[PDB]
């Protein structure tokens, strides 16, 4: 829960998951960038954010 | 009387190290937003808002 | 090359140094425990020792 994460400020669980590549779902109201480049998709830019 | 054999010694120590003093400049501490700061019982300290 | 007395003094100094190894564990334990357990303060070891 990104709302709870932002309220509490403790980035331990999320840091560990990101470092260990544990699949997860960050839930919240997020803005998104619409990209239409097949080259970007191949380059896997969505995974670098 | 000066005796070389009895005066010649071998002194051993470490090659190099750094001695720190603050011991807390290595700790990066942030505070949760004061409005939602909880007391020992895990409820907001000021809950009349 | 030292007199026996001088060597005694220097050997004592060398063998009884007050410095001890320092690690993030030592820094974390130096942080007061109640502050560590308080959820209002977010503490991170963002420095490499």
């Amino acid at each position: 829960n990104l709302e709870e994460l932002m309220r509490t400020g403790s980035y331990a669980q999320i840091t560990n998951m990101l470092l260990n590549n544990q699949p997860v779902a960050l839930v919240g109201a997020l803005p998104f960038v619409t990209d239409s480049s097949v080259i970007s998709l191949i380059a896997i830019l969505d995974a670098t954010v | 009387q000066f005796d070389f054999r009895n005066s010649m010694h071998m002194l051993t120590s470490n090659l190099t190290f750094t001695v720190y003093s603050d011991l807390l400049a290595f700790v990066s501490a942030d505070t949760v937003e004061p409005i939602n700061a909880v007391a020992f019982d895990n409820m907001r300290i000021m809950n009349e808002l | 090359i030292l007199h026996p007395i001088d060597y005694a003094f220097n050997e004592y100094f060398l063998q009884h140094q007050l410095v001890e190894p320092l690690n993030n564990d030592i820094i974390f334990n130096y942080i007061p425990e109640r502050i560590r357990n308080d959820v209002n303060y977010i503490l991170n070891m963002d420095r490499n020792l």
